[PDB]
């Protein structure tokens, strides 16, 4: 069985600027529910400083990835585990500021 | 109720722009660690989509009653708050709240 995940992408405050529809069936929300938001606003309180970390170090890691574990907040209201996987990108043609590509995935805690 | 009761200032995506001291000796939190943060990572799951409802009518209507939600302590527990927003419009600048707390700490 595949798990459930999607891709966005986050400015490096962590506002959604793009979401992979996918969503709907991972998360139940639409994209559009999510696009403008920052992710720490679907967190569990317990979590989002560590989120906020996540994303301030994701930008010091020469582009390579990193994993963070948290509570999100489904269509539901229901806390869903996510393994959020997430990497900086940075077209080398250019020095437009760098972004974060995320992929994220409903998975298990034990 | 008049020390239950404070004032903060909203951009238009829910982030403090501003908010009265007086939410220290009620809820923990410094204003100042409060500004760039959206008062959406405060509200308890359970008021969510409530407060989500009240955010509508109140960019459509232009001021409203939030009707009973709970924020997240400072240090721990949820306060029960209940406020009035009002947009501030200029000729949408910011939104304007009169936030009363209806209980104590948890
Ligand atoms: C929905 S409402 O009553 O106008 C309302 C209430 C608290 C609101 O923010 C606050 C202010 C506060 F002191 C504590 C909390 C919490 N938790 C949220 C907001 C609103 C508006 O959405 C807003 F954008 F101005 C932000």
């Amino acid at each position: 069985c595949q798990p459930t995940r999607f891709i966005s992408r986050h400015n490096i405050e962590g506002i959604f600027t793009f979401v992979d529809h996918r969503c709907v069936a991972t998360v139940g929300y639409q994209p559009q529910e999510l696009l403008g938001k920052n992710i720490v606003e679907f967190c569990h309180p317990e979590d989002q400083q560590l989120l906020r970390d996540s994303f301030q170090q994701v930008v010091k890691l020469k582009g390579q990835v990193l994993s963070v574990m948290f509570r999100f907040r489904s269509k539901n209201q229901e806390w869903l585990w996510m393994r959020t996987s997430s990497f900086t990108f940075q077209n080398p043609y250019s020095d437009e500021i760098e972004y974060i590509i995320c992929t994220n995935t409903n998975v298990k805690n034990s | 109720l008049d020390s239950k009761t404070f004032l903060s200032e909203h951009s238009m995506d829910m982030k403090f722009t501003y908010c009265d001291d007086r939410i220290t000796e009620l809820i923990g939190y410094h204003p100042e660690e409060l500004l760039g943060r959206s008062a959406y990572e405060f509200y308890h799951a359970l008021d969510s989509e409530n407060m989500t409802k009240s955010h509508q009518n109140l960019c459509t209507k232009g001021q409203v009653v939030s009707g009973q939600y709970r924020m997240l302590a400072k240090h721990g527990g949820y306060v029960w708050l209940e406020t009035q927003g009002t947009v501030i419009y200029n000729p949408p600048q910011c939104i304007m709240c009169v936030n009363y707390v209806l209980s104590e700490i948890e």
